[PDB]
């Protein structure tokens, strides 16, 4: 074994159907191995054109497996060598294998079109037009996905999931809303590895304008990526979660559904999740929640949430405590004044006096707006010199008065207002 | 509006 | 969520 390329072109070349399979065994197992698979110098053989024959050979559909396998390989490089498995006429030919009686070769069809599709944008569409969602989703048409196998329904999820994925421009509606049915059914399935990538998929078709966010809400998915969230699986929960994120970036009515799903109950072990990246999404998603109406704050609030947003401001990382400071801004700028009130009674001066410190220029700006929008509360219950010694006592006025010097001028204009308004005489 | 999409241009 | 996926040789 251990064939050269030459030999390879050669047994491939030749008339006789024996040679041609195990020279098509070799260009597989060269290709299949771990590192370095010399994907450019098959392409360069000109082997392409010929390994997409052999995917009609129907009659010799050992040779269709070793085809699809190797190319398979070839489209799972760079977009250059993807490229040239499509020039190669490749993608008519796996979508014609889709339909093989033998579940095997159609698998490794369903894996190469994926690795086709994961290009991008474009090769997406290809896969699109040459008409593969349809024969894709009858093989997912069986009452009971337990009857298929674990890997081939993975393989079918995890290429359903590229044709989702990826933007300028996005997914065809036509495609999504003919994909999503059964998207819904593989996340209500039980596999980990389904759930994970079909939390995927729909986080890439909430990536985008109110109107995709809403074809996927009026599916009923909610309350499940909601369930998903509270999973213990890592892969599972961070998929999910963006695809929450996402969801609550539209309309107080889908936000409303978020919370409607129960997800604001989870939110605590995300904000206090070990991963910094759970962390940093979680309050990302909680900033936007707490952008919405009085009545969702106030479920933010009913939830215990905001001890934990102050526990994030105060402990996590620079990046988080942006996130944080950022939902504590929209809070103090749609709150009502008792809201406020529980605001400053939970103890958020002292971390947000100490997040001034930051050389950050725009986190400096929205920590400034939230002390403005609190003082506006103040005023209207008359106790703007209560409020005004707290923030003195927390160490708090001396950064205000440094503000001054800043080079940004929206911060140096905000500061001295303050400064005039509340600590003056 | 008070929401924001953008969180990785943002970065 | 990994764009492309070869497959390896059974071990």
């Amino acid at each position: 074994v251990n064939w050269s390329v030459e030999d390879i072109v050669k047994g491939i070349n030749s008339n006789n159907l024996e040679s041609q399979l195990q020279a098509t065994q070799a260009a597989r197992k060269l290709l299949s191995r771990e590192k370095q698979p010399p994907i450019d110098n098959i392409i360069r053989a000109g082997l392409i054109p010929k390994f997409v024959s052999f995917l009609g050979k129907t009659d010799c559909s050992p040779i269709q497996f070793e085809s699809a396998w190797a190319l398979t390989n070839i489209a799972s490089g760079t977009s250059e060598q993807t490229k040239a498995v499509v020039d190669g006429g490749a993608i008519p030919a796996f979508i014609s294998l889709l339909a093989s009686p033998h579940a095997h070769i159609s698998e490794q069809a369903v894996w190469a079109l994926g690795n086709i599709a994961g290009d991008g944008s474009a090769f997406r569409d290809l896969v699109i037009k040459h008409g593969a969602i349809d024969p894709l989703l009858a093989l997912l048409a069986v009452p009971d996905l337990s009857t298929l196998a674990c890997g081939y329904l993975r393989n079918l999820t995890w290429t359903l999931s590229n044709l989702c994925r990826n933007k300028n421009p996005a997914p065809p509606l036509d495609a999504v809303e003919q994909i999503l049915p059964t998207l819904v059914r593989l996340l209500h399935h039980n596999d980990p590895e389904v759930l994970a990538d079909s939390c995927w998929a729909i986080s890439y078709l909430t990536d985008g304008p109110n109107e995709r966010i809403e074809m996927v809400v009026k599916k009923g998915v909610v309350p499940q990526l909601v369930k998903l969230l509270g999973a213990t699986e890592l892969p599972i929960v961070t998929p999910a979660l963006r695809a929450i994120g996402n969801i609550v970036t539209g309309t107080d009515e889908q936000t409303q559904k978020v919370i409607d799903a129960g997800a604001l109950a989870v939110f605590p072990s995300l904000l206090t999740n070990p991963k910094t990246n759970i962390q940093k999404e979680a309050t990302w998603t909680m900033s936007n929640i707490t952008a919405g109406r009085q009545d969702q704050i106030q479920q933010v609030v009913n939830h215990g949430l905001v001890p934990f947003l102050v526990g994030v401001l105060s402990k996590a990382d620079f990046k988080t405590q942006k996130e944080a400071a950022w939902a504590i801004t929209n809070y103090t700028s749609g709150g009502t004044v008792e809201q406020i009130v529980y605001l400053v009674h939970c103890g958020i001066i002292e971390p947000l006096m100490n997040l001034l410190s930051a050389k950050d220029t725009k986190i400096i700006q929205v920590i400034l707006d939230a002390i403005s929008n609190i003082f506006q509360a103040a005023e209207k219950l008359g106790e703007t010199e209560k409020l005004s010694i707290m923030i003195e006592e927390c160490g708090g006025l001396d950064k205000i008065e440094a503000l001054q010097r800043h080079e940004n001028e929206s911060v140096y204009k905000a500061s001295l207002n303050l400064i005039e308004k509340y600590f003056s005489v | 509006t008070n929401k924001k999409m953008r969180r990785n241009r943002f970065k």
